[PDB]
Formats: structure tokens, C-alpha cells, sequence
């Protein structure tokens, strides 16, 4: 009678049941998704994980939510069209013999949601990650010290991403690096960072600091050649900084940040001539801004959620703008000089009961998204048609 | 030693990684039969110089490395079909690759490029480009010569599908 007490003897038939019915037949059939064919599966309810799960070689990405058990085995080294692995408050720690070919061709992950104590270490020392995805885990600055060296050093890691912390610089010596390219991180608390980065990360095209207190922006960023970003997004930017460092980095070519403050820009916008995109929102406007008309390269108009009582003669500027964004207004007037452009694909101007629209709107023949609310409504001309 | 390899002539895909590659010998002259090279787990900066004298590589032993550019063996690199030139840092890439036409795997990661010229739209028998980590915002006219070929690593989003309707749109909407 003593058998039925002993836990590890129930683990034993918990384990041998979940071998048992999923049969190929019934796990086979589950895997539905468009893009990547990811393995749902009810892991919270799955104590221990099957294994002719392994026996399915469409199978490139999986996910693993909630497990008490670890078991991976070398069973999936056949299986290795594998590149990613979710895994959220899973530990996995049977890995011996299976680390050389997830060393080798698994390059990415999804390690998020732990605890700081429950965090799988393997993912440090395998060499050959590239995209780093380890969010919902409340690193400290004692927290800190499990950023070490083999993922300071290692080859292909193009991004990493951290949300709702107290974190202000989980492992930003980690900058030697080669492939950091997108750095994104939420929930700053302060308006404090380290200076090694911006000097050693010689290599950033993104950066997306969301969720953050500052007003401030690394005026030290000349450094990274190749950058594509300042994005600052929720954050209230009263005024903003210095822009002749952006001068010396006239390759910004993706600016964007909203739900903030911005007053007014200052005229220094022309000296990143190479931006092709660019929006904003959610700023109060009124004023005309002036050095709009010098962006040669621009492809979206960066004027969402601001009032405009009259729209600046500045349209002799767009011959390759590619979307419209206009939004909280009341305009009802707009220039001829629209059938100077053909390159626009959205007329998307919300917010805005306009009377009509002249011949310039027959430029655009080849233009298949529109967007207004309100309007007269009652004209609709023929060059619309 | 490689005078034995001057006897041992017939190598023709010689691999060898997981290892401690600082460097390789000028003296690869020495087996013509070779077709085709692969590492990895290397450690590098200089460039590979000994290349043009054999003519008959089809791959390149690039990966897990740290290199800055690809040497002047370009020129004659004719029949060669793979590049996993990856874990680097370099923008530029020389504009040599419209006379060599049968590579067709550019295996790139690391290299945040800005152009891509005629090299790129002249390659019909490509299939394959594959890049991680770019500014992806410059987007030449050349890709829209490049029909024949069909998918690369990152690039296929609205930044490329907004720019230039007529040739990319075209191209790759054609193509599927």
C-alpha cells in the first residue's frame, strides 16, 4: 500500500499517459499557422512534454508554456529544420547530449517570461544566437551579473528585446558584439544610461527605447555609422536635443516618436538628407513647421494627431512621397501642385470634411487606398473616377 | 604540409571546422581539383589572398569568423556558387559579383549594406540573398531586375513593396 504515497511513482504514470495519447495520429493533425508552422500545444496542461512530437519533420518552430518537466532528448537532432523555441516559465534541464546541434543551427529563441531565479542558462554559451527575446523578467542590478561572456562574445546576435523592468542597463558591455543592430527595451524608470555603448556598438540600425521618462537622447551617437532610428516612443519629449550631432549623422533615415511633447522642430531637419520615413503622432501642432519642404527623400508626412487650420504651401516638395498620414484637423482647403506626384499610395487623410477635389487626383490612376472621414460627400468629381 | 598536398592534388571539397583556424597558407595553389571550400569556428581579420589562384571554388570558408571586406580574387571567381560570408561588419561589397553568374547562395548575415547595384540584377541563375541586420531603407532599382531569381533573407516587407511600384511590385508580385 506504501506504492501510492510516493510521488515519484505518480510522475511515472503522469509521464507514461502523456506518452500515450499523443499518437501521431492526434498530434500530427494540431499543427495549423501560416507563416512558420509553430507547434501550439496546451503545455500549461502538459506536465511532461511527449516525444512523437519529435517524430514531425515540418516542425521549424515550437512553443513551451508552463512545464514542471524538462525532457528534450537528442531525439530532435533529425528533426533539425528547427531555428527557434518558445519557452515562458520553462525550465528545460536534460541538455547534455543535445547541445551541439542546437549549438550549431538553432539561432533564436523565445526565453521570456521567468522569474530571475528560474532562467535557463545554456542560452548564454551556445555561440551562434542571433535574436534574443527575454521580457517579464525583473532584472535588478544584482540581476545584472548574469549577463556574461559567451553571450558578451558571441557571433551572430542581431537583436535582443527586454519589457516592464526596473532595468535601465541589463548588459550594455556586452557592445562588443558584432551584429547589434536593434536594441529595444521597455520600462525605464529614470533618465539614466552608460556611456560604453554608443562609442563600442558601432553597429546599431535600430534602437527602440519605448516606455521610458526621458527628454534626453545620446548626443554621443555619432559613433554607430549605420543608424536608422531614434525612436523614444511613450515618452514625454518637451523639447528636443541637440541636432547637429544629427548633422554628422545625416543617415538617420527612419525617425519616428510619438505620444510625447514635441512644441515645434527646429530647422536642422534638413540635414539628414538621406530620411525617407517619418511619422509622428500625438504632439500638439497648430504652427505652420517650416523646413519640411527640404526632405528631398521623405515617403510618409509626419503630421498625425495635431489641429491645422491651413496647410503650408510645401507640396512642390513630395515628387516621391509614398503615404499620406493626416489626422485631427479641420482643414477644408489643400493646393493644386498633388499632381506633381504619382508616388503616393494613401490618400489618408482623417478627420477633415473637405469640399471636393480638383484634377489632381486624377494623377493618381494607379493609387488604390483612400481614406477621409466626413465630408461634403456630395460632389465626387470624375477625377476621382 | 602542403607540398604532400602537391601529390594529394585531388581534394576537391575540403572541409574542416569546429577547430582553431588562425589563418591559411598562401601555398592552396596546390590542389586544382578543389571545388569547393567550407569552415567554421575560425578566427580571422586578414583576408584570404591565396584564392585566385584556383579557379574551380564554388563555396567559401566564412562562417563563424571576423573578417572586413572580400579580397581581390573577385576577378576571377567565374563557376563559384556559395557565399555564407557571415559574421562580419562590412557596408561595402565590391561591384564584381554581375560577371560571375552562377553564385547563387549570398549567405550574409552581419553587414548592414547600403547599395546594391547592377551585380545584384544581372545574376539570373541566383535564387537567394540572405541578409540579417541592415539599414533596408536604400532599396535599388536593380532589385527590380531580379525576376528570375525568387526570395531573400529578410528584405520582403512594405519598405521594399512602397518603393518603386512598377519594377520591385511588379517583380515580386509577378513571381508570386
Amino acid at each position: 500500500f506504501g506504492v501510492f504515497l510516493s510521488e515519484v511513482s505518480e510522475n511515472k504514470l503522469r509521464e507514461i499517459s502523456l506518452n500515450h495519447e499523443w499518437t501521431f495520429e492526434k498530434l500530427r493533425q494540431h499543427i495549423s499557422r501560416n507563416a512558420q508552422d509553430k507547434q501550439e500545444l496546451h503545455l500549461f496542461m502538459l506536465s511532461g512534454v511527449p516525444d512523437a512530437v519529435f517524430d514531425l519533420t515540418d516542425l521549424d518552430v515550437l512553443k513551451l508554456e508552463l512545464i514542471p518537466e524538462a525532457k528534450i532528448p537528442a531525439k530532435i537532432s533529425q528533426m533539425t529544420n528547427l531555428q527557434e523555441l518558445h519557452l515562458c516559465h520553462c525550465p528545460a534541464k536534460v541538455e547534455q547530449t543535445a547541445f551541439s546541434f542546437l549549438r550549431d543551427h538553432l539561432r533564436c529563441l523565445h526565453v521570456k517570461f521567468t522569474d530571475v531565479a528560474e532562467i535557463p542558462a545554456w542560452v548564454y554559451l551556445l555561440k551562434n544566437l542571433r535574436e534574443l527575446y527575454l521580457i517579464g523578467n525583473l532584472n535588478s542590478e544584482n540581476n545584472k551579473m548574469i549577463g556574461l561572456e559567451s553571450l558578451r562574445e558571441l557571433r551572430h546576435l542581431k537583436i535582443l528585446h527586454v519589457k516592464s523592468n526596473l532595468t535601465k542597463v541589463p548588459s550594455n558591455i556586452t557592445d562588443v558584439a558584432p551584429h547589434l543592430t536593434k536594441l529595444v527595451i521597455h520600462n525605464d524608470g529614470t533618465k539614466l544610461l552608460v556611456l560604453n555603448s554608443l562609442k563600442k556598438m558601432m553597429n546599431v540600425a535600430e534602437l527602440e527605447l519605448q516606455n521610458c521618462e526621458l527628454e534626453r537622447i545620446p548626443h554621443a551617437i555619432f559613433s554607430l555609422s549605420n543608424l536608422q532610428e531614434l525612436d523614444l516612443k511613450s515618452n514625454n519629449i518637451r523639447t528636443i536635443e541637440e541636432i547637429i550631432s544629427f548633422q554628422h549623422l545625416k543617415r538617420l533615415t527612419c525617425l519616428k516618436l510619438w505620444h510625447n511633447k514635441i512644441v515645434t522642430i527646429p530647422p536642422s531637419i534638413t540635414h539628414v538628407k538621406n530620411l525617407e520615413s517619418l511619422y509622428f503622432s500625438n504632439n500638439k501642432l497648430e504652427s505652420l513647421p517650416v523646413a519640411v519642404f527640404s526632405l528631398q527623400k521623405l515617403r510618409c508626412l509626419d503630421v498625425s494627431y495635431n489641429n491645422i487650420s491651413m496647410i503650408p504651401i510645401e507640396i512642390g516638395l513630395l515628387q516621391n512621397l509614398q503615404h499620406l498620414h493626416i489626422t485631427g484637423n479641420k482643414v477644408d482647403i489643400l493646393p493644386k501642385q498633388l499632381f506633381k506626384c504619382i508616388k503616393l499610395r494613401t490618400l489618408n487623410l482623417g478627420q477633415n470634411c473637405i469640399t471636393s477635389l480638383p484634377e489632381k487626383v486624377g494623377q493618381l490612376s494607379q493609387l488604390t487606398q483612400l481614406e477621409l472621414k466626413g465630408n461634403c460627400f456630395d460632389r465626387l468629381p470624375a477625377q476621382l473616377g | 604540409e602542403i607540398i604532400s598536398f602537391q601529390h594529394l592534388k585531388r581534394l576537391t571539397c575540403l572541409k574542416l571546422w569546429h577547430n582553431k583556424i588562425v589563418t591559411i597558407p598562401p601555398s592552396i595553389t596546390h590542389v586544382k581539383n578543389l571545388e569547393s571550400l567550407y569552415f567554421s569556428n575560425n578566427k580571422l581579420e586578414s583576408l584570404p589572398v591565396a584564392v585566385f589562384s584556383l579557379q574551380k571554388l564554388r563555396c567559401l570558408d566564412v562562417s563563424y569568423n571576423n573578417i572586413s571586406m572580400i579580397p581581390i580574387e573577385i576577378g576571377l571567381l567565374q563557376n563559384l556558387q556559395h557565399l555564407h560570408i557571415t559574421g562580419n561588419k562590412v557596408d561595402i561589397l565590391p561591384k564584381q559579383l554581375f560577371k560571375c553568374i552562377k553564385l547563387r547562395t549570398l549567405n550574409l548575415g552581419q553587414n548592414c549594406i547600403t547599395s546594391l547595384p547592377e551585380k545584384v540584377g544581372q545574376l539570373s541563375q541566383l535564387t537567394q540573398l540572405e541578409l540579417k541586420g541592415n539599414c533596408f531603407d536604400r532599396l535599388p532599382a536593380q532589385l527590380g531586375q531580379c525576376r528570375m531569381l525568387k526570395k531573400s533573407g529578410l528584405v520582403v516587407e512594405d519598405h521594399l513593396f512602397d518603393t518603386l511600384p512598377l519594377e520591385v511590385k511588379e517583380a515580386l508580385n509577378q513571381d508570386i
